[PDB]
């Protein structure tokens, strides 16, 4: 026959803050869990464990920068919405997929001298079978 | 950007001299990949990737237009040692073209075999393991502590071939003990891998001599035996 191949639709299939210019006091709230969201979905009748990594941005510290200036702010990613699975930096979660279903990989988003307009960073999300 | 990789489990036997892995972007909109094979391995106890000239992918960079399928041709550059395994992973890099965004990257395992050993997954190469008594992985355990106090479980593959366990079990017809944080899986060919594991498990394990690992390396789901050290 012989043997399954299995094969894998990885997702797709942005996280916006907001802002953070001035003051808020407050941890600021994002979610992709935005164009839609990332999951796995595989194809044979067994499960398929995979890992997911995502890295500290284009600085290492999990930081944006304003563009205009050396205007920068920490964040954090998590797996949970609860926020007490920290997607830490660089380290793999375990994932696993049911037969016949799409495995969601969610991301959780959070974050005063006030600062002042808009602010970027880009993620590096590793999946791994 | 959305992919269909298939295989997943992509293997190179001994007497070819490539593999594909098909690649088909299945969302509405065209993407742009890199496509890389680094060497793997696990010295010192954690997962370290090499680049690397024995395994050579092509192209190296595609543009692949929506519902398009392309075929990534991986070449065996020259024969490589007797009857052993060699451990690559095919990373696939998706390009670009107050917000933070992200950026995917796909990582599927890739495994080439000298002669006289294969993946086990055809029937050529099934005969050829039964005939090498450590065309296998062969696993041992055993938990130890770390000076600041963690627990971290100890995994040693004497066989010449990998193992991808899902789950450790206490005893052959048990369910799983609860690996709480810290992903895990696989423990290559020749090597030993190191988990941090709970207070859960140590004790739970080690109250236990044997125990028994969910392994999909071959063609089935298989428990494996693993003996303490």
């Amino acid at each position: 026959h012989h043997h399954h191949s299995t094969g894998c639709t990885v997702g797709g299939s942005t996280l916006n803050f907001g802002k953070t210019s001035g003051t808020w006091n407050n941890v600021l709230t994002a979610e992709v869990a935005t164009g839609g969201n990332i999951s796995v979905t595989c194809d044979g009748t067994d499960p398929v464990d995979f890992t997911v990594a995502i890295d500290g941005g284009e600085r290492t510290d999990r930081t944006l920068k304003n563009t205009a200036s050396a205007d920068v702010v920490a964040y954090n990613v998590y797996r949970d919405a609860a926020r007490t699975n920290l997607y830490v930096v660089n380290q793999p979660q375990q994932f696993t997929t049911v037969s016949g279903q799409a495995t969601a990989v969610p991301i959780f988003g959070a974050i005063n001298t006030p600062k002042a307009g808009d602010y970027k960073d880009t993620l590096l999300v590793t999946v791994n079978f | 950007a959305t992919f269909l990789i298939w295989p997943i489990y992509p293997k190179i036997e001994a007497n070819e001299k490539a593999t594909a892995v098909w690649l088909q972007n299945t969302g509405k909109t065209d993407a742009m990949v890199q496509i890389r094979v680094f060497k793997w391995n696990q010295d010192g106890l954690k997962d370290n990737y090499s680049e690397q000239s024995e395994i050579i992918p092509s192209p190296p960079v595609a543009k692949i237009k929506a519902g398009e399928k392309h075929m990534l041709r991986l070449t065996k550059s020259v024969n490589l040692p007797d009857g052993k395994e060699q451990s690559y992973r095919l990373i696939v890099d998706e390009l670009p073209i107050s917000k933070v965004s992200f950026q995917m990257r796909y990582s599927i395992p890739l495994f080439a075999y000298g002669k006289g050993i294969g993946s086990g997954l055809t029937e050529e190469s099934q005969k050829l393991n039964a005939k090498n008594a450590l065309a296998k992985p062969v696993l041992q355990w055993s938990v130890r502590n770390n000076q600041q106090g963690q627990s971290e479980l100890y995994l040693k593959n004497n066989g010449q071939k990998f193992a991808r366990l899902s789950a450790l079990k206490t005893s052959k017809t048990g369910n799983d003990i609860s690996l709480g944080k810290a992903a895990f899986g696989y423990v290559l060919s020749n090597s030993t891998v190191k988990f941090a594991i709970d207070q859960s498990t140590a004790h739970e394990l080690a109250k236990t001599s044997k125990i028994y690992g969910v392994d999909s390396s071959g063609i089935k789901q298989e428990l494996i035996e693993i003996t303490k050290m």
